[PDB]
C-alpha cells in the first residue's frame, strides 16, 4: 500500500516554529517527489513545495522560498516541511503528497492532513453532554468547551455510520468551541443497541466516550 | 511564470445534467494538467492527469479535455456524490510559480424539494449540574438551504442568544441539515416550563413547531 | 545543411566549441567557451573582436560575411519552444522532444529555471526546432538547453553597443 502519515501539527503561537513530518510507507522517496500543500479553513489548496526524487533540490512558492524549508532524510524515507515566524495566515491543514512520474508528477497519493494553529491559547478539552431520543429516532451528543479545533466524532467505534451528520463547529464568546453531532436510528433499536459517540479531540490527546441512552 | 485560473467559482446545477468547468494557463503547459476532487472534510483525490487520462477508480462519467493553455473537466451526469471542490494543477515547470493550483470550483447540487424532520432535544442532566441549560432543536435531510428557526420559551421570543449551525450537501441525498442550539441559564430554564422552537421551510404547509414542557 | 554552424578553433586546430552564426557579423555560443584567444572557422577562417552575462556568449566576428547557401545566419526565435515540440540538434545530426521542465527538475541536481528548456529523446552547438534557432547546448537523462526565447532582448542590446 502507498501511505503517507504525517506527524507534528500542533497548537504554536506566534512568531513560533513548525515542524511537520511526512513519514511515506509503500514507495522510495528516491523515486517519487513529495510536495507540501495547505488550506485554510473554507479557502483553495495553497502550494508550498516540493522536494525531487532523485538529488531532493527543493522548489518553493515563491511567496514561501524566504521562510519555508523542505528536506528529506531517505534513511526514514520521511519528508519534512520547517516553517518559522509564523503568523495568523499559517493557521492551516498541511498535506504532504506523492508525485507520480507516470502521470506528470500528479499528486495520486495524499497524507490525512496534520492541522496547524497559531495562538497563544491554552488546550482545553471537549466537555460531552448527550442528546437523549415515529418511525425513526434521533440521537446525538453536544461537544462544547474545546479548544482548539478539530475534535472527531465517531459513532459505536466506526460501526455506527450510516445516517450521522456532526455540524461545523461554532466560536463561542468563551474563545472555545461548540458543535454537536447527531444519528437517525430505528426506533426498534433504542431499547436494545447500545449507542456510543466517541469524541476524540487530538490537541489536548483526549478521549471522551458518552453512552446515550432513553 | 505559470499562473493557473478556473471558472466558474461557484457551479449549480441539477442532478443528472451534464457539468462542465474550466482552467486556463498563462502559458502553454502542453498536456501536464491534473484535476483533484476534494469531498468536504478530506484530502484532495486524482481524478484526472495528463489533462484526460482518468485514475483507476474514477467514475466514467468524468472526463477532461484539452492541451496547451485551456483545459475543460467535465461531468456527463452530475450524480449526488460528485458534490465537492474541484481543483486543476499544472505540472509542467516549477520556478517561479506563486501557486500550482488554480482556485477551484465548488460543484452545488440542485435536487427536488425535501421536507425538514424536525425534533427537539431536552437539556441534559449532566450539563444542568454545571449550571447552563441548552435545548437544541434537529432540522435533517432537507433541501434548500434557507429556513428560519425561532425560539420562544414560555411563548415569549428569545433573541440574542442564538447559535445556528448547518451541514453542506450530504454526498448521497444532497440535502442539508441544521442545529439550533437555545442556551441559557438553569435558572432561566428552571423559572419557565414551555419551550418551543419556531420553524420556517419552504416545503411545509406552515411553520412546525416542536416542542416540550418539562 | 547546417549553414549556420561554425568551430571556436584553440591554436590551431583544437576544436573545442560550436558557435552559431544569427547576424551576418555575429556568433552566438555557450559561456564556459569564453577564451580570451580563439580563431573562428564558418568556408572562411576569421577573429573574434568583441565578446561578451554568464549563460550565453556573443562574438563578433572581424569580418561581415556575404550571406550565401553554404554559410547564412539563423534566426534567433522569440517564441518559447512548447513540450511536444520536435528539434534537431547538431555539432552529427540528433532528433529531440522538447520535454516538460519537470523532468529535468527531477533529474538534475540544481534548480532549473525558465532560461532553461528540457528536451529528449533516443557545446555551444545549436538546437532548431521550427527552422529557427531556439537553444544552444548548454547517461540515459534528458538533456538541459538555454531557452533563447528569453534572452532575444541582451542580444539585441548587446549588439547596437558594439556595432
Amino acid at each position: 500500500e502507498v501511505q503517507l502519515v504525517e506527524s507534528g501539527g500542533g497548537l504554536v503561537q506566534p512568531g513560533g516554529s513548525l515542524r511537520l513530518s511526512c513519514a511515506a510507507s509503500g514507495f522510495s522517496l528516491s523515486s517519487y517527489g513529495v510536495t507540501w500543500v495547505r488550506q485554510a479553513p473554507g479557502k483553495g489548496l495553497e502550494w508550498i513545495g516540493y522536494i525531487t526524487s532523485n538529488y531532493g533540490v527543493s522548489y518553493y512558492a515563491s511567496w514561501a522560498k524566504s521562510r519555508s524549508t523542505i528536506s528529506r532524510d531517505t534513511s526514514k524515507n520521511t519528508v519534512y516541511l520547517q516553517m518559522g515566524s509564523l503568523r495568523a495566515e499559517d493557521m492551516a491543514v498541511y498535506y504532504c503528497a506523492r508525485e507520480n512520474p507516470d502521470y506528470g508528477y500528479a499528486y495520486d497519493a495524499w497524507g490525512q492532513g496534520t492541522t496547524v494553529t497559531v495562538s497563544s491559547a491554552s488546550t482545553k478539552g471537549p466537555s460531552v453532554f448527550p442528546l437523549a431520543p415515529g418511525g425513526t429516532a434521533a440521537l446525538g451528543c453536544l461537544v462544547k468547551d474545546y479548544f482548539p479545533e478539530p475534535v472527531t466524532v465517531s459513532w459505536n467505534s466506526g460501526a455506527l455510520t450510516s445516517g450521522v451528520h456532526t455540524f461545523p463547529a461554532v466560536l463561542q464568546s468563551s474563545g472555545l468551541y461548540s458543535l454537536s453531532s447527531v444519528v437517525t436510528v430505528p426506533s426498534s433499536s433504542l431499547g436494545t443497541q447500545t449507542y456510543i459517540c466517541n469524541v476524540n479531540h487530538k490537541p489536548s490527546n483526549t478521549k471522551v466516550d458518552k453512552k446515550v441512552e432513553p | 511564470a505559470i499562473r493557473m485560473t478556473q471558472s466558474p467559482s461557484s457551479f449549480s446545477a441539477s442532478t443528472g445534467d451534464r457539468v462542465t468547468i474550466t482552467c486556463q494557463a498563462s502559458e502553454s503547459i502542453s498536456n501536464e494538467l491534473s484535476w483533484y476532487q476534494q469531498k468536504p472534510g478530506k484530502a484532495p483525490k486524482l481524478l484526472i492527469y495528463y489533462a484526460s487520462t482518468l485514475a483507476s477508480g474514477v467514475p466514467s462519467r468524468f472526463s477532461g479535455s484539452g492541451s496547451g493553455t485551456d483545459f475543460t473537466l467535465t461531468i456527463s451526469s452530475l450524480q449526488p456524490e460528485d458534490f465537492a471542490t474541484y481543483y486543476c494543477a499544472q505540472g509542467f515547470g516549477s520556478s517561479g510559480v506563486e501557486n500550482v493550483f488554480g482556485g477551484g470550483t465548488k460543484v452545488e447540487i440542485k435536487r427536488t424539494v425535501a421536507a425538514p424532520s424536525v425534533f427537539i432535544f431536552p437539556p441534559s442532566d449532566e450539563q444542568l449540574k454545571s449550571g447552563t441549560a441548552s435545548v437544541v432543536c434537529l432540522l435533517n435531510n432537507f433541501y434548500p438551504r434557507e429556513a428560519k428557526v425561532q425560539w420562544k420559551v414560555d411563548n415569549a421570543l428569545q433573541s440574542g442568544n442564538s447559535q445556528e449551525s448547518v451541514t453542506e450537501q450530504d454526498s448521497k441525498d444532497s440535502t442539508y441539515s441544521l442545529s439550533s442550539t437555545l442556551t441559557l441559564s438553569k435558572a432561566d430554564y428552571e423559572k419557565h416550563k414551555v419551550y418551543a422552537c419556531e420553524v420556517t421551510h419552504q416545503g411545509l404547509s406552515s411553520p412546525v413547531t416542536k416542542s416540550f414542557n418539562r | 545543411t547546417q549553414p549556420w554552424q561554425a568551430a571556436l578553433l584553440l591554436r590551431p586546430n583544437q576544436l573545442y566549441c560550436g558557435a552559431v552564426l544569427v547576424h551576418p557579423q555575429w556568433l552566438l555560443t555557450a559561456a564556459h567557451c569564453r577564451k580570451k584567444v580563439f580563431r573562428v572557422r564558418l568556408q572562411q577562417m576569421f577573429q573574434g573582436v568583441k565578446s561578451i552575462s554568464n549563460d550565453l556568449m556573443l562574438i563578433k566576428l572581424n569580418r561581415r560575411i556575404r550571406p550565401t547557401k553554404d554559410v547564412r545566419p539563423i534566426n534567433v526565435s522569440s517564441h518559447c519552444p512548447s513540450a511536444g515540440t520536435k528539434c534537431l540538434v547538431s555539432g552529427q545530426c540528433l532528433n529531440i522532444s522538447v520535454l516538460s521542465q519537470k523532468r529535468c527538475e527531477d533529474a538534475y541536481p540544481r534548480q532549473i529555471d525558465d532560461t532553461m528548456f528540457c528536451a529528449g529523446d533516443k557545446s555551444g552547438g545549436p538546437v532548431v526546432c521550427n527552422g529557427s534557432l531556439q537553444g544552444l547546448v548548454s547517461p540515459n537523462r534528458p538533456g538541459v538547453y538555454t531557452n533563447l526565447c528569453k534572452f532575444t532582448k541582451w542580444i539585441q542590446e548587446t549588439i547596437q553597443a558594439n556595432s
